[PDB]
């Protein structure tokens, strides 16, 4: 059912399922054509087994420029969490090409922000893992907020944890 | 023994106050002034008793069948503090095994599918807890709300948490300032705090308000937005209004918050929702006034009263399959036990009293 | 509805002045039960705390702990005043008599009580003021009532400089 | 050029007042090969860092990164203002239809354009403004031009007594 517990736990790993591949199957398939991996296979192949732990899994955009709000899929083009590296923290966040074209929009922004304050607060490495076509325009000056908050924290988290990009 | 007069104030002021049933007793006037004066009778016992404060008053923290016990219960207390404010509490590390076990599972079938149908919130604390151990704080007052201590991999942990068997686990005035008062002890202490909820919302009474809910309510949102021990809340099924927020909300500064697929994170319950965003459309149409309003109550329950929209925005960090947050709270602690935060400069803080 | 107010005050650096003429605490069941323990606690937690100047005077009553909770100089309070109708005390004369002659009054039973109106009379007018706490310095000065107003014109001159402060701490743990 | 000014002026307690008409980053190869990335890098990082007052001030053109890099709010500054005339978008009415629309021209090819002439003057009407920045906030307000003075004369006043500091470090990583 849904109106009962096992129901909503059945609920659940529908959306899990969903939200674990948000790209259409396609989207996949020319991103592996160009010889790119997908955000999800790149987490994997950096964060030591099984110490990946996502953040923000079932986010949607808010914005209803456009039509866009025709297409909410979860985590809205990027994935972030923790996990560790040689035993070590460090927090991460990897775009997905697959979703809009990677294009960075307003939720997908405040997610990286929120992996970046996290990694602030308990002191550990960034790692993003970038694979961008650039701003996601329906959602026009909204887009160029989100940048700002990222460019603050990168310079105020300059010099106190390891920032490291990777432009994949 | 006793301790009557001012020297009640003295213990008033420590962190926890241990008494024996039937040998303590504490008051600032004795029996025999209040009858002289207010033509009151009143025994020791009823007046201020071991049971009295600690399930009353709420000024003691434990009774104890005797002092055997009563020494054993502050050793417990000790052990799971540091010997002063510049360090971390005592710890005795030990790797934790993530695989899910049989207990995991059961978390999975805890929570009934009738919502006003209750479950022992000791058992999901207990699961998550190093051997299942939890040493509970002010058991007897304000029943609803559980405090205490427990070890997650061998370090010390506090938890509050609403209990759904007690009052409907709803906050009020006194499971307010037990939590508020336990919350700022164990960040005081660097001690971490996990906290589970399922509250309906405040207890509503004429005496509530009179008595200053307001005022007293605040001292745990105050607790919760001061403290800068990790934070770690995790939403097993309601919380609806003010009370979601007041519950160790990410709002305050909580730094992990999870939900289960049972959680139902709102503004309020559907029937008053609808009742209020449908006035003009119910009244339409007399003819089948209510139907319609069951339909929309039916509709709004099954579009908001669940933890997704607070997920989408990131308000609850993620959805977790009940039998998962032992994981979670574990990997989480260890990430978040480096956590560096720090207050506005100032002598102190002007909590409502 | 003090104790936050102090608490204000000291926050905010505002100096505390305050008067004393406190028989105690309200009797009852009710107090007992609804946590006079804990909540009156909060009073003497907020003068301890404070780190403002503190001027304190005692215009007349002062008995047993509401003496301490009231500014008491044993919470920290820099200046305190006394009038000479000040009584300080650590309870009301009947009370003490009735416990420290308690065997006294028994014996000569006829006739009791007109010997213990002498001893509560005779124990007030020896203990009731404020000369046994300015023997200790509880109280910096006994003052003629008229005199108030300079004291702590001149002690505001000298006490605004004041320069405390409590062990580090993310905060304390007051009553709540 | 500008970053070095916005630190020297941080470094000395000098508050910092930006007038912004910038129509985007100078376009070409040479740009690019000479690190323009690393480089205009450099003025993010200066805005992001200082401590003193800054307020700023559109009078006209705000378009992609170029807006986020004139002492915009998202990099800290404290009151952000625009001119009517300000445009505040991600990028020209132009660019940003010829891809929100690529299909919408594409589909009745014939007359194919006066379709896009008429969606670029839609979304320049509705868009290139600063309006869309002021509902959510991302300027304080949208000013008539003769009221700067006295927006910047009344925002200083208050915004004098600033104090804000970054994490503790031994200093930053600027891009060189």
């Amino acid at each position: 059912d849904i109106h009962t517990t096992a129901g909503k736990l059945a609920d659940l790993r529908r959306r899990i399922e969903e939200a674990t591949h948000a790209g259409s199957a396609r989207a996949v398939e020319k991103q592996h054509a160009k010889g790119k991996l997908t955000a999800r296979e790149r987490i994997d192949l950096l964060l030591d087994e099984g110490s990946f732990v996502e953040l923000d899994e079932f986010a949607r955009h808010r914005s209803t420029n456009f039509g866009l709000d025709a297409n909410r899929p979860y985590g809205d083009g990027v994935v972030t969490g923790y996990g560790t590296v040689d035993g070590r923290p460090v927090a991460v966040f990897s775009q997905d090409f697959t979703v809009f074209g990677g294009a960075l929009g307003e939720v997908y922004g405040q997610k990286i922000v929120k992996v970046m304050d996290f990694a602030l607060k308990t002191g550990c490495p960034v790692v993003g893992i970038n694979d961008s076509g650039g701003a996601r325009i329906q959602e026009g000056v909204a887009s160029l907020g989100a940048y700002g908050e990222i460019f603050r924290r990168n310079t105020h988290a300059s010099g106190v944890i390891p920032q490291i990009s990777l432009v994949v | 023994g006793p301790c009557a007069g001012g020297a009640v104030y003295s213990p008033a002021i420590t962190d926890f106050t241990v008494m024996v049933d039937q040998t303590s007793h504490m008051f600032i006037t004795g029996p025999d002034v209040i009858k002289t004066v207010t033509g009151e009778d009143v025994g020791f016992e009823e007046l201020g008793g071991a049971r009295t404060h600690n399930s009353t008053s709420g000024v003691a923290h434990h009774m104890a069948g005797d002092e055997k016990d009563a020494v054993e219960y502050v050793k417990q207390l000790l052990s799971y503090l540091p010997s002063n404010n510049l360090s971390e509490p005592p710890a005795f590390p030990e790797e934790a095994d993530l695989a899910v076990t049989d207990e995991d599972a059961e978390l999975d079938t805890i929570v009934p599918d009738s919502a006003n149908q209750p479950y022992d919130m000791h058992s999901v604390i207990e699961h998550v807890l190093d051997d299942a151990e939890f040493f509970e704080t002010q058991p007897l007052f304000a029943p609803n709300i559980l405090t205490g201590f427990g070890r997650v991999e061998g370090r010390p942990v506090g938890i509050v948490a609403n209990q759904p068997m007690q009052f409907a686990g709803c906050l009020d005035i006194t499971a307010s300032e037990k939590a508020a008062r336990f919350v700022r002890t164990c960040d005081a202490f660097n001690v971490p705090v996990l906290t589970f909820v399922d509250v309906p919302g405040f207890l509503p009474g004429v005496d509530q308000e009179h008595d200053g809910i307001i005022r007293r309510g605040a001292k745990l949102i105050f607790a919760y937005a001061e403290a800068t021990v990790p934070l770690i809340t995790v939403i097993t099924r309601k919380a609806f209004g003010g009370a979601y927020d007041v519950m160790g909300s990410k709002h305050l500064g909580a730094d992990l918050n999870l939900a289960w697929p049972t959680a139902q994170i709102a503004v309020m319950g559907a029937q008053g929702a609808v009742n209020i965003l449908h006035r003009r459309t119910i009244a339409d149409a007399g003819d089948d006034a209510e139907a319609t309003r069951a339909r929309l109550i039916q509709e709004y329950e099954d579009a908001l009263l669940n933890p997704y929209t607070a997920a989408e925005r990131g308000y609850v960090d993620a959805v977790i399959m009940p039998s998962d947050t032992r994981r979670h709270i574990v990997r989480g602690l260890r990430q978040l036990r480096t956590k560096r935060e720090s207050l506005p400069p100032k002598k102190h803080g002007n909590i409502p009293l």
